[PDB]
């Protein structure tokens, strides 16, 4: 098991023209896998839809990722934007 | 735009896990999850532990300029199956895998195959065509299987 | 045997009911030493709940589901033991005693301290006990050796900084450098 | 364009841990 | 005066066990990452009236149950 | 509750807009107030056939209803569409609108809450399904065939309201789409796998 | 066998009180200190004799005090009872392996 | 200053790097580790963020050169020129011993 291949690579014909969006070198990086979509870096470890307790067929329809992710209210938010100035 | 270039063919493709690797495990918390690219629907149900995750591929809806796909499976799901629900077999229509060259025959419209994955990428070059109408339509899917 | 942790190991496989420790005087009794009145708020209550609701099946060939519900009545008594004992406390409370602050202030740090067991002060050779600070180090590092690798925090500061989908905020490896910087300089200390 | 073998960028690990960033120290003319 | 620093939030509870943090433990009373989220929110908002925290927290937390999550 | 609640949320989307400067954009009335799906092919007939968002509070346009909050759901996508739509996908102010937009509609989601298959026959013959589903949006890569290198390249950046065509540096590339992965993590090594003693 | 005195159980339960009731007639805060200096005589015998788990008669004691301040703070409701939190908590991350495959 | 090329690219990291903890000596940027590029082996619990910018008026000892001295005892053992620059090269080698006893 080695450590220090390449994974990195670039093609030697420049076609800069509509590439303003990809990542560059400074030529286009092109690796040898795909990539990884992640989608919350947090996880909520509580929150019984993942915590299963065993108490007591039934679906949920969530709304979105984010119930698993942690984020503040906004009122704490005005609330410390207040404390900003 | 390739989605007025969508797939006239290829109704449904299922890559679920086999019951192979189920029977020799297991002899459930659901977690359906859908992607907002108008398809596709991944859904899996661990426990707490093997998790039998499938990938669908309602393909109603799915380009063909967007051909192949991406996803990653874990060290100890390295099989594969495949369904592969067409509109119709009104001709003898022609599904071939190439898993990176080589071709999967079948587990034998709705066709099952067997599919078992190394580590790291695969093709998986999938397609269908029909003889008198001469209309192809592509599926890849690059597997990197973690070690 | 563990009686109350083969219980945890039956749940945990999902096969309470193919064995169910096999209840007998010669097994329910044997781990045993009446079940032993678990101590855990509801990590070892909750196991007899299903253990219970399992041998609801079976409810004969287990001789011990007696000694289960036995506790039963034992925990919904000094429940309403402490719920009169506590409605008795909120009472006999004197309407004026004005709790001292800095003494509170020594009672918040000092029980603090004392709960995750480090030394207080008051403010109220030798190879013998050479083995006696070196059995706490030990300690110590096996138990900074059981952490998960991917700690990660959250501050009450990230709000002002408006944290997108995938921005990866620069507070989230505070506490991952501490529990390093612990665990590798207890063992340069030689 | 299946004829087309890249570059591979080399990382060479010494260069990616420590390169800082002689006759600007006066002791040599 | 120069002092190694306690860390009081990596150490685990040596007499309970089971009031540590969700990360370090391998109505209801089971108190969730969320609601310790709010618990710390309403404290740095209300600031210890254990009423307008019990509601910022949602509900499933008694008032008693914020004093004895506080201590 | 709901009036502090229009305060919250006005005070961060101002904040939250300094380097970008989406709230004090030129934003006309564009009364459609459909389907947000036709936010855009209502604002392209608009275009065709022929007071902002800051000003929209001030003006009182939001009120302490569900109404009152989709039409400021309503009219923020209406500036995000514009400003995607004039600058080019590679700029900083075209990401700082898709920032502004994935923050601002996060901040819109929660608060208002507050306020066929083998495998399918064995295991639902065999267990018990609760289930909880959501949607992603994923994104894409390029996908090359070098000589037998299979070459893949990064995440490109291009926001979900862009709509414009697929357009290529070159006709060589294919096109693939990367699933995300989701689901309970697998259980991290300890402290004593990371940083042991070399 | 109910159910609510059943499902509503701590540790701190189990002993009932038995003692503050008699002693919140009086002071309350002298239990809280004479307590405590066993818990710390009953840990320098924990030190001093090579283990690690505490007794039950130290964890027993220990829900005792906690117990004493609350009460204080649910219904004398102390003039401060004082705000020092680090303001963060320990949470777990996501994890993932790299997807550029192994070479060997 | 120093320069942090990012490992398994050509690219810089600007101020910020994602250390390896079982490779302990490559360095991440933030790109690069949100894709996911540094290889399957490593599992992402093992990159710590550090920092590429000089810090503070010395004598401060934050836990990022606190930690980067303790690699280092643990990579060197000896070397504390090769200890001070793996703290950053701002601190100098009669602060370090100083720092470590
Ligand atoms: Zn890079």
């Amino acid at each position: 098991i080695m450590i220090d291949a390449a994974s990195s690579f670039v093609l030697p014909i420049s076609i800069t023209k509509n590439v303003d969006v990809l990542q560059r070198t400074d030529e286009i990086l092109w690796f040898r896998g795909p990539s990884v979509i992640v989608n919350e870096r947090i996880i909520n470890s509580g929150d019984p839809h993942l915590s299963l307790p065993l108490n007591r067929n039934e679906k949920e329809s969530l709304p979105g990722p984010f119930v698993l992710g942690l984020r503040p209210s906004a009122k704490f938010t005005a609330h410390r934007l207040s404390m900003l100035r | 735009l390739g989605n007025g270039y969508n797939r006239s063919l290829l109704t449904e493709d299922y890559l679920l896990n086999p019951n192979n690797f189920k029977k020799l495990i297991a002899k459930s918390m659901q977690k359906e999850m859908q992607s907002l690219s108008e398809q596709h629907t991944m859904e899996y149900k661990p426990y707490k532990n093997q998790n039998w995750v499938e990938y669908i591929f309602n393909g109603n809806e799915l380009s063909q300029n967007e051909n192949a796909f991406s996803f990653m499976l874990q060290p100890m799901q390295t099989f594969l199956t495949l369904q592969s629900h067409l509109t119709s077999s009104l001709k003898d229509t022609e599904t071939l895998l190439t898993i990176n060259k080589e071709p999967v025959k079948s587990r034998t419209i709705t066709e099952i195959f067997d599919i078992r994955l190394s580590e790291g990428l695969n093709h998986l070059m999938f397609r269908c065509e029909d003889k008198i109408s001469h209309e192809t339509e592509f599926m890849n899917f690059w597997i990197n299987v973690l070690p | 045997l563990q009686e109350q942790s083969e219980l945890m190991s039956t749940v945990m496989n999902n096969t309470p009911t193919t064995v169910a420790a096999l209840a007998a005087v010669a097994a329910a009794s044997e781990t045993n030493g009446t079940i032993p009145k678990p101590r855990s708020s509801a990590q070892l209550e909750q196991l007899l709940y299903r253990y219970r609701a399992i041998q609801n099946h079976p409810k004969e060939n287990k001789l011990e589901i007696k000694a289960i519900e036995d506790t039963f009545r034992n925990i919904s008594r000094d429940q309403d033991i402490y719920e009169t004992k506590l409605d008795t406390l909120r009472k006999s409370i004197d309407k004026g005693f004005q709790y001292d602050e800095d003494l509170l202030n020594k009672h918040l740090v000092a029980l603090q301290l004392l709960e995750k067991d480090t030394d207080v002060p008051d403010y109220f050779g030798d190879p013998d006990t050479e083995i006696r600070i070196s059995a706490r180090i030990s300690n110590r590092i096996n138990e900074l050796e059981r952490l998960p690798a991917n700690l990660g925090t959250y501050s009450l500061d990230d709000c002002l900084e408006f944290i997108t989908k995938d921005d990866l905020s620069s507070r989230m490896d505070t506490f991952k450098i501490k529990a390093l910087v612990e665990l590798k300089s207890l063992k340069l200390l030689t | 364009f299946e004829t087309m073998v890249a570059n591979p960028i080399k990382v060479s690990r010494l260069q990616s841990n420590g390169v800082l960033t002689i006759h600007y120290s006066l002791a040599n003319f | 005066k120069k002092e190694f620093p306690v860390n009081l939030t990596i150490k685990k509870n040596v007499y309970d066990s089971a009031q540590d943090f969700n990360a370090l433990q391998d109505v209801k009373k089971n108190w969730s990452d969320q609601e310790m989220l709010l618990l710390l929110e309403g404290i740095e908002m209300y600031e210890d009236q254990w009423e307008k925290i019990a509601d910022h927290v949602g509900g499933h937390k008694r008032v008693e149950d914020c004093i004895e999550k506080f201590l | 509750k709901l009036v502090d609640f229009l305060v919250n949320v006005q005070s961060i989307l101002n904040a939250a807009s300094v380097k970008c400067h989406v709230v004090d954009e030129s934003f006309p009335a564009k009364f459609f107030e459909k389907n947000p799906d036709k936010i855009y092919e209502s604002y392209c007939k608009f275009i065709k056939n022929r007071t902002t968002i800051n000003k929209r509070f001030e003006n009182g346009e939001y009120e302490p209803i569900q109404g009152g909050f989709y039409k400021l759901y309503h009219d923020i996508k209406l500036v995000c569409t514009i400003l995607i739509h004039f600058y080019p996908q590679g700029t900083r102010n075209y990401q700082l609108v898709d920032k502004f937009y994935k923050f601002s509609s996060e901040l819109l989601l929660r608060e208002c809450c507050r306020i066929a298959t083998e495998l399918d026959k064995i295991i639902s013959y065999d267990f018990i399904k609760i289930s909880m589903n959501y949607t992603v949006p994923i994104s894409q890569t390029y996908q090359i065939r070098t000589k037998d290198m299979d070459l893949f390249s990064s995440i490109i950046s291009k926001s979900n309201l862009d709509k414009r065509p697929h357009e290529l540096p070159n006709t060589n590339f294919k096109i693939n789409n990367v699933l995300p992965q989701t689901d309970i993590e697998n259980e991290a090594p300890r402290l004593g796998f990371v940083g042991a003693n070399t | 066998i109910k159910l609510q005195n059943l499902y509503n159980w701590t540790p701190s339960n189990y002993i009932g009180d038995d003692e503050i009731e008699n002693f919140r007639n009086g002071t309350p805060d002298k239990l809280v200190s004479d307590s405590l200096l066993k818990l710390k005589r009953l840990r320098k015998e924990r030190i001093l004799n090579k283990v690690l788990k505490p007794t039950t008669e130290e964890r027993e004691l220990y829900f005792k005090v906690k117990r004493i301040l609350k009460e204080v703070i649910l219904a004398k409701k102390v003039s401060k009872v004082p705000i020092n939190n680090v303001r963060a908590f320990p949470v777990l991350q996501t994890n993932y392996n790299g997807s550029i495959p192994v070479v060997r | 200053h120093k320069v942090y090329i990012c490992h398994t690219c050509g690219n810089e990291s600007i101020n910020v790097r994602y250390h390896n903890l079982r490779a302990r000596d490559t360095n991440l940027c933030s790109r690069c580790f949100q894709e996911g590029h540094f290889g399957a082996n490593f599992q992402s619990s093992d990159f710590i963020r550090l920092e590429n910018n000089g810090n503070s008026v010395k004598k401060n000892w934050s836990d990022q050169e606190m930690l980067l001295l303790l690699e280092g005892i643990e990579m060197y053992e000896d070397q504390w020129e090769k200890i001070a620059d793996h703290v950053g090269g701002h601190k100098r080698v009669e602060d370090c011993i100083e720092k470590f006893l």
